[PDB]
């Protein structure tokens, strides 16, 4: 098939489609005249074409006419003296024809014109080094460095003197280089040199210069702390290698005294002391270092409550005087911004709970603890949105601890008022049960069932409540109310379960007749289900009178099945009669059930 | 980018009566 | 263990040959676990006071 | 890094480049349309 | 032994031979001084073995008197130094998580340590740390953290590796009851790879739709399969 | 298991024997260093009164070597670019073009998609 890509390939192939020799000077002149006219025409119309300038100069080089080539390069430099390739090409053209002095004059002009272009200095340097003009290279580096260049030029000068094995020259260069570039990597380059190319007297003297310098010039804040720290650590480790551990120890002590604000220096002393020191001094420094580490992690991320827990452990373990302050930071720093019980709030509340428990145990400051509860409940927890049930239950337990039980019930009622909660109600119920003021617990239960009316869980509790109180009549009334029409918010299965619980409770009280009445009511609620009839038969059996009651219940089940006009109901009734015969009857009733069995149904 | 529905999305006045019923309860004996 | 302690245990076993010649659901479950004993102590103190009342 | 310009109007060199190099929801509308549907049903009935 | 170490003639097997000699003679607290005197001398590749020995002895030995903040300091030092040199640090991360569970019981910190290991080229180890971190979070920390780990593991890992965790994320959401989130997670996972080389997700997608979907959604899954195959 | 038996000294020996975009100043220093490496593989003054100019006693062999080194490195670079151009002129997969400059332009456009 034709394609646009194919069409365009054919266009490309469709479009993609004499070597004269010069026999004498006259033909060469004609050729050169024509070429020069061409190049001059282009450069006249567009003098900014630096590439064309270079090509025209190279054309003159190929004619061996260096005077013309030089003139072309010069004219190009007149157009744009900043174009480094032009300068480099001109210098190379000069060197290729061995005109080393023209090249020198030109390289000197280049560095005089553009002294900040490193390429020109490196060109001059490499040219003189190729000619083994070591002293010229040295004078070049001396001038370059005197012009205060970047670190690259100083490093190159050091490398040059190292090539010359001129160790005193390298000392003198470093002596200037640390002034031009005070960064601590420059001093550490000098000490690194003296270690491999110098005596230990010099190495100690250069470290002492470094410290005396940062000490005297500290007021300028030239070096960052990390720089001074690396300088001191390097100096200490070097004295440790030289077996003079005492002088490294003195160095660390005096340096820490001079600059107490540098944590990195304390950590370096910890790193040193863990391998060259002793056991006793290591753990206090480790505790301080971990305090700093937790502080850094916590300031970077204030809602990292795992680290808050570890941080509080560390401070109360090693620095007992800072316990309270760090708590007052944990409360105010880690408080969430959101307005929901997400994981941050759930983990945050345990910092408050730990603060409360710590206060109560280690201080017994009831006034302060009451102040803490006031701050938490009234201010921090957004009650209109959510609340922690454990907080209010803990407040209740603490309040009862300090004999203000009426105020404990007052704050519990307040907790119910501002934000009802299932666990708040459950804990309130539990505490009031322990208080043994049982009459108040039922008034709690009514508020609970007002809060959420559908759950049978609350509905079932009055049963064993009034049973513990021994009020059979009140329990019966409560059970009747529970299954009444006013509780329509409960599901049908939940209502059946509550009715079953009430029936079991009534059976416990030996109220067989009331149990039978409730069983009939539950069968009415079960829409005369066959299982309801079976349960009624079982209840009659639990009421040889049991066998007669079972027979009467089987007859009632048969009558109910006939009333519903259901063959499946009749089969269920027959199965119930057979089961009663098998359990507490005889084979005669089983045969009767077989006679009442319908043919595959058609009852007979 | 893996965009998900928020967590919790799923596929696809009785207080007066409760108070009245509670107030109709008989007085407790406190026989315990 | 597997790299160097395993070799060194063999060394301390080879030295027996030298010795022969010598002689010849909750998102806050973890915090709950950590804080549980303090809660139990506070609960016992509450129980004692509430039994007093 | 300034991308190379490719014009959709001008092509001085007559180049060929890939086609790729050459080449509002408001509830008021729904509310209006359904109001007119309701008015239509109102009249029709 | 100390003179051998001073002469820098100590070899990694001899540095452990000394430490084991001291431990066998109940001088354990001075055993650790051997490990700290010798670990800095060797290259990081060997520092890994000596760090393993040091931390294994420090965390579990009746005579060690290192406080918990000290053992954490050792662990953080090991992980910083070795991971600064690219050495596989899986074993130290696992040991650190186990120790953090042991000493304080902060499961949340233990999981975060494992996640640090999996997030930091040893792709098989990072897949083992992602499986342990996520399984531990599922078993103990619940959805608010498990989702933030899953949606990071899937996002970071490349295709054909993250698909394993798309199936696992879908299973987690199906168990937690968010069937729709599971369905769209699996829908995201199906698009990662051609079904010719992506059968592992597709039979679990069929299983999920049979367990929790119905006829119309299952037919949508089949539409997705045939569309993806083209 | 064979590496656990090297002394600390042997580790020091082994660890010392076997341990985008560039600025013009950095490229310049690197080129200077390369030229010095190459030199390592290969390897008075008077001032007149009348003209005032200074003359240096250069070694004509070193001046010859310099001119030859510059000629040979220019040649090497030129040939490397020539080969690179032949490769570019034969590679395919780029968007359709109608002439060589159009091909180079489409390739330049392709390098922006990186
Ligand atoms: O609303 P509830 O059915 O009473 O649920 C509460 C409640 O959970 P929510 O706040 O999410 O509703 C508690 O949380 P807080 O009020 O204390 O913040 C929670 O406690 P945790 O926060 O520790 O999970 C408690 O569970 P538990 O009883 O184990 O403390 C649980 O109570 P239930 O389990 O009885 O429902």
């Amino acid at each position: 098939h034709v394609s646009a890509e194919q069409i365009l390939r054919d266009v490309y192939k469709k479009g993609q489609k004499t070597n004269i020799d010069i026999l004498d000077l006259e033909e060469l002149r004609e050729y050169q005249r024509r070429k020069r006219t061409e190049y001059e025409g282009y450069l006249k119309r567009n003098r900014l074409d630096m590439g064309q300038w270079i090509r025209y100069a190279q054309f003159e080089i190929e004619q061996h006419d260096m005077r013309r080539a030089r003139s072309i390069f010069e004219r190009a430099l007149l157009v744009d003296s900043s174009f480094i390739p032009l300068w480099i090409r001109y210098i190379d053209a000069e060197l290729k024809v061995k005109c080393i002095n023209h090249a020198r004059n030109l390289m000197n002009r280049a560095i005089s014109t553009l002294p900040r272009v490193d390429k020109l200095w490196y060109k001059y340097l490499i040219v003189e080094e190729s000619l083994n003009n070591v002293e010229i290279v040295r004078s070049l580096y001396t001038k370059w460095c005197s012009l205060e260049p970047g670190v690259n030029a100083w490093n190159s000068f050091v490398d040059f003197e190292i090539r010359q094995k001129n160790w005193n020259g390298v000392r003198e260069i470093y002596s200037k280089y640390v002034m031009a570039h005070p960064q601590m990597q420059t001093w550490l380059k000098w000490v690194r040199f003296e270690n491999r190319h110098g005596n230990t007297e010099f190495t100690r003297s250069v470290y002492s210069l470094a410290i005396d310098t940062v000490a005297n010039l500290q007021n300028l804040q030239i070096w960052s702390d990390m720089e001074v720290a690396k300088l001191v650590n390097s100096f200490a480790h070097w004295e440790a290698a030289q077996q003079e551990y005492e002088r490294s120890s003195a160095l660390y002590q005096i340096a820490i005294e001079k600059w107490p604000s540098n944590q990195l220096l304390k950590a370096g002393l910890l790193d040193f002391e863990k391998q060259f020191g002793d056991i006793n001094s290591i753990e206090e420094t480790i505790s301080y270092k971990r305090k700093m580490e937790y502080e850094t992690i916590l300031s970077n991320n204030a809602y990292d409550y795992d680290t808050w827990w570890l941080y509080l452990d560390l401070i109360s373990e090693s620095f007992p005087k800072q316990i309270m302050q760090t708590f007052e930071k944990a409360i105010v720093d880690s408080r969430p911004k959101e307005l929901s019980k997400n994981v941050q709030w759930k983990r945050y509340i345990y910092l408050w709970m730990r603060y409360i428990c710590y206060v109560e145990l280690e201080l017994e400051n009831s006034l302060l603890e009451e102040e803490l509860f006031q701050r938490l409940i009234d201010d921090i927890i957004p009650h209109k949105h959510f609340t922690f049930s454990k907080i209010w239950l803990m407040y209740a337990k603490f309040l009862i601890r300090h004999d203000d039980v009426p105020k404990a019930r007052k704050i519990l009622g307040k907790a119910i008022g501002l934000c009802p909660k299932a666990k708040t109600f459950k804990g309130y119920i539990e505490l009031e049960v322990k208080l043994k003021e049982f009459d108040r617990v039922r008034k709690i239960y009514e508020k609970f069932i007002e809060f959420q009316p559908s759950d049978l869980q609350i509905w079932s509790q009055y049963g064993e409540l009034e049973e513990n109180l021994g009020d059979w009549d009140r329990v019966r009334g409560i059970y009747t109310i529970a299954l009444d029409e006013n509780s329509d918010f409960l599901t049908k299965e939940a209502k059946i379960v509550l009715l079953q619980k009430y029936i079991t409770f009534e059976t416990e009280s030996q109220e067989f007749e009331k149990a039978r009445k409730l069983y009939r009511r539950y069968l009415e609620l079960n829409q005369y289900s066959p299982q309801s009839w079976i349960e009624f038969a079982m209840y009659q059996t639990s009421t040889d009178e049991n066998k007669l009651e079972a027979r009467k219940v089987f007859e009632e089940a048969i009558v109910f099945f006939k009333e519903k006009d259901d063959k499946q109901g009749r089969l269920s009734i027959l199965e119930a009669l057979k089961d009663y015969e098998e359990t507490y009857g005889t084979e005669l009733d089983q045969e009767t059930v077989k006679k009442r069995f319908p043919k595959v149904y058609i009852f007979p | 980018k893996l965009i998900l529905s928020a967590p919790g999305t799923k596929q696809g006045r009785i207080r007066k009566f409760l108070v009245q019923m509670f107030a109709s309860l008989p007085s407790p004996k406190n026989d315990f | 263990m597997p790299s160097l302690r395993d070799l060194s245990l063999e060394r301390d076993q080879e030295l027996n040959q030298l010795r022969a010649r010598i002689n010849q659901v909750c998102e806050t479950s973890d915090l709950k676990a950590k804080l549980a004993p303090i809660m139990e102590v506070l609960e016992k103190k509450t129980n004692e006071k509430i039994k007093g009342i | 890094k300034i991308p190379a310009a490719v014009s959709n109007w001008k092509n001085p060199n007559g180049y060929t480049v890939a086609l790729e190099r050459r080449v509002t929801i408001n509830d008021g509308f729904m509310k209006l349309s359904e109001a007119l549907e309701n008015a239509d049903k109102k009249a029709r009935q | 032994y100390n003179t051998v170490i001073d002469l820098r003639l100590i070899t990694p097997a001899m540095a452990e031979n000394f430490a084991l000699f001291l431990q066998n003679h109940y001088e354990v607290m001075e055993s650790f001084q051997v490990y700290e005197k010798t670990i800095p001398l060797f290259p990081p590749e060997i520092q890994y073995e000596l760090w393993i020995e040091y931390l294994e002895v420090a965390t579990s030995h009746q005579l060690s008197s290192l406080s918990p903040e000290h053992i954490r300091f050792l662990f953080e030092k090991a992980l910083k130094n070795l991971c600064s040199n690219g050495i596989d640090c899986k074993t130290i991360f696992i040991a650190y998580s186990v120790f953090e569970e042991r000493i304080s019981g902060l499961i949340s910190k233990s999981i975060e340590i494992l996640r640090r290991g999996a997030v930091i080229t040893h792709l098989e180890s990072r897949l083992q740390l992602w499986r342990m971190c996520i399984s531990k979070a599922e078993s103990t920390l619940g959805p608010s953290v498990t989702r933030e780990l899953y949606q990071e593991c899937i996002q970071i890992l490349p295709n054909s590796k993250a698909v394993e965790f798309v199936i696992k994320f879908s299973d987690f959401e199906s168990s937690i009851g968010e069937t729709i989130r599971a369905r769209e997670i699996l829908a995201y996972g199906a698009k990662l790879l051609p079904p010719s080389r992506n059968t592992e997700l597709w039979d679990s997608f069929e299983i999920f739709e049979l367990k929790h979907g119905d006829k119309e959604t299952y037919k949508d899954m089949l539409k997705m399969k045939k569309v993806l195959e083209s | 298991e064979k590496a656990f038996h090297y002394t600390v000294q042997e580790y020091d020996a082994w660890e010392r024997r076997h341990p985008g975009g560039i600025s013009y100043d950095q490229l310049a220093k690197l080129s200077y260093e390369k030229t010095l490496r190459n030199l390592a593989t290969q390897t008075k003054v008077q001032k007149d009164t009348k003209t005032g100019k200074i003359t240096i006693a250069d070694d004509d062999k070193l001046v010859n070597k310099l001119a030859v080194s510059l000629q040979s490195e220019s040649k090497k670079r030129y040939e490397a670019r020539k080969r690179q151009m032949q490769n570019a002129k034969t590679l395919y997969g780029v968007e359709s073009f109608i002439n060589d400059k159009n091909k180079q332009f489409n390739e330049k456009l392709s390098r922006e998609s990186k």
